[PDB]
């Protein structure tokens, strides 16, 4: 349907999609928090950053998010790209200032879509020497545990809840960087597909509470299709 | 009838290029020393007959091989859901060589006649009591009720009537209210539905207690508890 | 036991008349329901919610974003100085020393009395006529440390 | 200077106003020359024409962006089923260093009821809502009062001045965010929603309040139209012999003799601003930099007066016009604390949707904090210019965050005397730990 | 902490232990097992603690009739003291709250702000 060019390569794609979807289809690694293939892209996490040229001649362009920008026809994208790489590590340590030293006791420790984004941009040396911000946390029922200290505010959590779920007890409070996100009052979530929330959210806020009796991590656990 | 189900999954010949297909991940841990406490000595993995699959790591997840049947989602780089990603053709369609199952039966040539057996209208009854089936994500199914979990999740058994029937019969909301079912005695504590239409009688199905059976069924005796 | 006052309801359903939508109206609706009080209470949110027909996560979203509709109790008066950049060239480090002195709580608290809550705010508009605040609906300008025990006295 | 011989050839706009400086209602308002504007609109011009008519006028946005109105007025659909449309009018007024919709708001608001009457004839809206500020309630008092007055005399309800046009004004106050002044984030909060803003496309011309044709317009947009109409585009563009038509409200401010505001045409020179209506700087005082427009601007110097006041202009000489109130900073102002103020109301502003704004700033805050207090870490000024260069157009959701760096960049580049001047202290992030040896460098 | 990298950070597979947690809420092992019959001695558990807790002592003073007493369980292997690293306190850097430890009582942390704060 549409042809792009990305690092010189040339690929078949579709026009209708986006970039992210574009790429990763192709098997190219871009890193992402906010995008979902069932929610859609919103523009929030700006972690999906690539350099965009106007045409093939184009040496300098403007970085831009994949995810909210279509793959037409004669696409002209680096992933590649020192600026683009150096944005998008930038991105990972402004999220990494406020995280808690808390991955051995983390419920998600190896199977955390941040720490994988984190390696794969390869941010690994620490800069901030603040003080960094903390939350107290709700009560979200028998199924769900909550560590909001957790949260990197990708509104994955609030987009599937009430957006794709249309429940009504979960939402976002405050502003600029003291971001709630959980109910208004302790209490049970109410909706019948609450659960799903330890896949959508990408960090350990919400995690399963049925797991976390009897906890082991992923690389212990023997796996079988079943229905 | 049931010709399809060879095509739901291959049969336990089936390799990926001479590979059985795994069920562990390849850094599964700890294979000497799980069993340690028993005896020392290391047991003999099983073996798998009924399927292709292996009870051990020693086989195939690539994203890229010939399979339909994906135990778990993990590539370099993804360790999370989102390496569900690298097992599709694209992102959010369907999987790469296909989703595993088959349709028993497909549509039919010609349809049918029009059912000519109208209902009458519901009348109540005095003394018959329609029981109107309330059903409950978290305990009209048989085994997922024993869970533990779930036992905090369970509300209290209600039953439940139309104000008006509640005015009739005297009661209020908490009034435990017997009734009789089939010759037994029952009684539970009552609950007030508004949208509920009178003649009838909420119950909650398939719970400890209250067989899911009794859809469409009838209330002989229904009486204030003591 | 909160119950929302028929009329704070008669100027909510008068307000919802102008928009498509009662969503439109909640924001000032909650402001309606802090000038009865001085301040949001817990189950005004869910009033306001089941009035409105919106959830009450979706008000108390609302509620918590914007600055001005306090969800925390708050003094008789609400003691507002601007503290932006107009006013860090006009000096106003001396007012909200001398008033800070005065009442001897720090911005964000509340005094014993209770007579007053000191609190930080945005550029107020009035930038070109020097050091500004706000006490309750009333503006002062041109303000001196030396003038603020006689200003304390007209709010007693 | 003290006396100026305001006319209405020369002072469209404010030469209305009265010496008690108190409010002018619809009978004196009729008397000089009021609503003769909208009365040959609604009875002599079609919509279309008269969006042409101030496309030619070339009438640019005085929010602080400068687009044309003409063209974004014209961007609206040519879909006559679409029969639904708003016009909204951003009264936010929040940025700090801007106080211009004051003056308009409290004592002319049958300037905008008229511009706004206009405007939605040309647009075809049947309804208007004034976005105003929860915080000016004076101005509040007297748009609704003028409001109701206007009511009576057929120029707002149903059959006005006979036409068929149906147009209902209504004012709604603000709750006090600045994030509510972004058009969208507007948009957002009028429909009763936390003020995020949206992505654009779509633009709010096709997609805007409810999914509706919406176009947000400044107030001093909204008031220069009645100018246009009542005496015309001839007389409109021949004002200045400069590239940008018509007055604009341009003021000092800070601790100089005379702060205030004065409408002046666009192409005057910082020079006369500072000395002959402003009066110059206080006595025993020298000048040592200034903002050209709010606190959203590029800091400037010395060399960048006796420069004009447009867009194109200001742009080419490193910084951005904006809403044209300039900010005078003297000598004995420390730079660091004023550039930690400004970061310290860009920060806590932030409406948080975005990473590199809601991460950003508290970072670069932290550091001018320990810069202004003297702990400053040598690898602090990297870390500043490295946020600037992070924060630039298009890598963030909106333009609140260009717009928080520019006065920090343009600072440092001007300034980093006094900012690394501060760094007395070498790098530790980290406590040593017995028994581990470090990694040492 | 039952942290569960030593077990699979481990090249030969010596190491099983269980998490378990307190109502306190401090993560304990239920159980920790080493084959000491198939350790080598590399070292890699030690390096892949991030705790400090598992550690290698000058003592090779080991011996026994049978393999089945080789393995060695919890009480075999927590001693009495810190052993190299005497100051080291792990959930003092956590983020997570315990006893004595509410939020905010962490390293380079600051106290928690509620949403519904009068200051913007
Ligand atoms: C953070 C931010 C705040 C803004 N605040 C205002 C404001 O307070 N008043 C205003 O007129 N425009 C403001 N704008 C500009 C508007 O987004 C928009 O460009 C303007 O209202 C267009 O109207 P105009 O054509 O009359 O200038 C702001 C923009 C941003 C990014
Ligand atoms: S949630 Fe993820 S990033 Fe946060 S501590 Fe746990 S594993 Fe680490
Ligand atoms: S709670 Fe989870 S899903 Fe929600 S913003 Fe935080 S990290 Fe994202
Ligand atoms: S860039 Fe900052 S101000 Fe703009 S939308 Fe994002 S978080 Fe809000
Ligand atoms: S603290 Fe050390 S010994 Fe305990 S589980 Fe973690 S890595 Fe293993
Ligand atoms: S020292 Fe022993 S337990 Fe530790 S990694 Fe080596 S073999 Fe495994
Ligand atoms: S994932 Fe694409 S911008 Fe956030
Ligand atoms: S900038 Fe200080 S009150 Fe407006």
């Amino acid at each position: 349907m549409a042809t792009i060019h990305v690092d010189g390569k040339e690929y078949e794609v579709n026009g209708a999609d986006n970039l992210l979807e574009a790429c990763l289809s192709l098997g190219l690694d871009i890193p992402y928090f906010c995008w979902h293939p069932a929610l859609g892209s919103v523009g929030a996490c700006r972690q999906c950053a690539v350099k965009q040229y106007q045409n093939a001649e184009d040496t300098r362009g403007r970085l831009v998010m994949s995810c909210m920008t279509p793959a037409s026809d004669g696409t002209f994208i680096s992933i590649d790209d020192e600026e683009a790489k150096q944005f998008r590590e930038s991105v990972v340590e402004w999220l990494m200032t406020n995280h808690p030293h808390d991955c051995p006791v983390c419920e998600e420790g190896g199977n955390c879509h941040l720490q994988d984004m984190t390696v794969m941009t390869g941010h690994s040396f620490r800069r901030y020497r603040f003080t960094k911000r903390t939350h107290r946390n709700q009560d979200l029922g028998p199924f769900i545990s909550h560590e909001m200290n957790r949260c990197i505010a990708c509104y994955r959590c609030v987009r599937y809840y009430k957006d794709y779920a249309d429940g009504t007890d979960l939402g976002v409070y405050g502003a600029h960087d003291n971001v709630y996100f959980g109910r208004p009052e302790d209490g049970t979530l109410e909706s019948e597909f609450s659960g799903n929330l330890v896949e959508i959210c990408p960090t350990g806020v919400f995690t399963d509470k049925t797991h976390s009796e009897r906890y082991n991590r992923k690389w212990d656990m023997q796996f079988a299709p079943s229905i | 009838e049931l010709a399809g189900i060879k095509d739901a999954a291959p049969d336990a010949t089936f390799r990926i290029r001479g590979q059985k297909l795994a069920r562990e991940p390849h850094r599964y841990s700890g294979r000497t020393a799980m069993r340690a406490n028993i005896s020392v000595h290391e047991p003999r993995q099983p073996q798998d007959i009924d399927t292709m699959f292996t009870f051990s790591m020693e086989g195939n997840n690539q994203p890229t091989a010939h399979r339909s049947q994906v135990p778990f989602a993990w590539a370099p780089g993804w360790n999370s859901p989102q390496a569900w990603n690298k097992f599709q053709d694209e992102v959010g369609g369907k999987l790469r060589f296909g989703d595993p199952g088959v349709r028993l039966f497909e549509t039919s040539e010609n349809g049918l006649d029009y059912f000519t057996s109208v209902p009458a209208r519901f009348q109540p009854q005095d003394g018959k009591w329609r029981i109107a089936p309330y059903y409950h994500l978290f305990g009209s199914d048989e085994l997922s009720q024993r869970a533990p979990v779930f036992q905090s999740r369970m509300p209290q058994p209600y039953i439940k009537l139309n104000p008006a029937d509640a005015a009739k019969l005297g009661v209020n909301a908490g009034t435990r209210v017997s009734f009789s079912y089939d010759g037994n005695t029952v009684t539970l504590p009552v609950e007030i539905a508004e949208g509920l239409t009178a003649g009838q009688v909420g119950l909650p199905m398939g719970m400890s207690g209250i067989a899911p059976v009794l859809a469409g069924a009838h209330l002989e005796d229904l009486k204030e508890a003591q | 036991a909160f119950e929302l006052s028929a009329a704070e309801r008669e100027a909510i359903e008068h307000e919802m008349h102008h928009y498509e939508d009662p969503r439109a109206a909640s924001i000032e609706a909650l402001k309606i329901v802090q000038k009865q009080r001085g301040w949001v209470p817990d189950g005004a949110i869910h009033a306001i919610a089941d009035v409105l027909g919106i959830p009450a996560s979706d008000v108390e979203g609302v509620a918590t974003f914007y600055s001005q509709i306090f969800r925390q109790p708050v003094g008789r008066h609400v003691i507002r100085y601007c503290d932006s950049v107009v006013c860090h060239i006009n000096g106003y480090q001396g007012i909200q020393a001398a008033l800070e002195k005065k009442l001897n709580i720090k911005p964000g608290q509340t005094t014993f009395d209770g007579r007053f809550t000191l609190l930080p705010t945005c550029c107020l508009g009035n930038c070109d006529k020097g050091p500004n605040m706000m006490i309750d609906e009333d503006t002062h300008a041109h303000l001196t440390p030396e003038a603020i025990p006689e200003l304390l006295e007209r709010y007693k | 200077m003290k006396n100026i011989i305001r006319t209405p050839e020369t002072h469209p706009l404010t030469w209305r106003l009265r010496d008690d400086k108190q409010p002018v209602w619809l009978d004196e308002y009729r008397s000089k020359n009021g609503y003769e504007g909208a009365r040959k609109a609604l009875t002599g011009l079609s919509p279309d024409e008269i969006v042409n008519q101030v496309k030619d006028a070339g009438l640019k946005g005085r929010g602080g962006a400068g687009f044309s109105t003409g063209l974004k007025w014209s961007l609206m659909p040519k879909d006559e089923s679409m029969n639904i449309r708003y016009l909204l009018c951003n009264a936010d007024e929040m940025e700090p260093g801007t106080y211009k919709d004051r003056l308009l708001m409290e004592q002319l608001p049958h300037l905008l009821v008229e511009g706004m009457l206009i405007s939605a004839f040309a647009l075809k809206a049947y309804r208007g809502y004034i976005f105003l500020r929860g915080e000016y309630i004076e101005a509040a008092v007297n748009l609704r009062r003028a409001i109701a007055e206007a009511t009576e005399a057929g120029l707002l309800g149903k059959n006005i001045m006979g036409t068929g046009f149906d147009f209902e004004l209504f004012v709604h106050t603000g709750a006090g965010r600045y994030i509510c002044g972004e058009e969208t984030a507007l948009i957002n909060s009028l429909e009763g929603r936390r003020a995020n803003p949206r992505s654009k496309p779509p633009f709010p011309a096709t997609s805007g309040a409810w999914g509706k044709p919406t176009c947000v317009n400044n107030v001093e947009t909204l008031c220069n139209v009645p100018a246009i109409l009542a005496n015309g585009v001839e007389w409109y563009q021949n004002i200045s012999k400069s590239k940008d038509a018509g007055t604009k409200l341009m003021g000092f401010s800070g601790r100089v003799k005379n702060p205030g505001l004065w409408e002046l045409p666009f192409g005057t020179t910082a020079r006369e601003i500072l000395e002959d209506y402003a009066g110059g700087m206080r006595d025993g005082l020298k000048f040592k930099a200034w903002q050209p427009g709010g606190a959203g601007t590029d800091f400037l110097t010395e060399a960048h007066l006796d420069l004009p006041m447009e867009f194109e202009s200001i742009g080419k000489a490193g910084s951005r016009l904006g809403t044209a109130l300039a900010m005078a900073v003297d000598h004995e102002i420390n730079m660091v604390s004023l550039v930690r103020n400004l970061e310290e109301f860009f920060a806590r502003e932030s409406c948080g949707w975005c990473t590199p704004c809601r991460d950003g700033l508290p970072w670069s805050v932290k550091i001018l904090r320990a810069l202004e207090r003297g702990e400053g870490q040598p690898g602090d000024i990297e870390t500043l210019e490295q946020l600037c260069r992070f924060l630039g157009p298009g890598k963030t959701f909106c333009a609140h965050a260009p717009g928080a760096v520019e006065p920090l960049q343009s600072a440092i580049k001007y300034f980093r005397e006094e900012f690394e001047a501060g760094i007395k202290q070498p790098f530790s992030n980290t406590h040593l730990i017995n028994g581990i040896q470090p990694n040492l460098l | 902490v039952a942290c569960n990298l030593c077990a699979v950070a481990c090249p030969v597979g010596c190491i099983s232990l269980q998490k378990a947690e307190t109502k306190d809420g401090r993560w304990y092992p239920e159980f920790f097992r080493i084959n000491f019959s198939r350790c080598i001695f590399c070292g890699l558990c030690e390096e892949a603690c991030p705790t400090t807790a598992i550690q290698l002592t000058p003592d090779f003073e080991m011996g026994e009739y049978k393999r089945q007493d080789l393995v060695y369980e919890k009480e075999d292997l927590l001693i009495s003291g810190p052993g190299k690293y005497p100051e080291y306190n792990f959930y003092r850097m956590a983020g997570m709250a315990i006893d004595g430890k509410d939020k905010g009582e962490a390293e380079n942390e600051a106290k928690p702000i509620d949403v519904k704060s009068l200051l913007p």
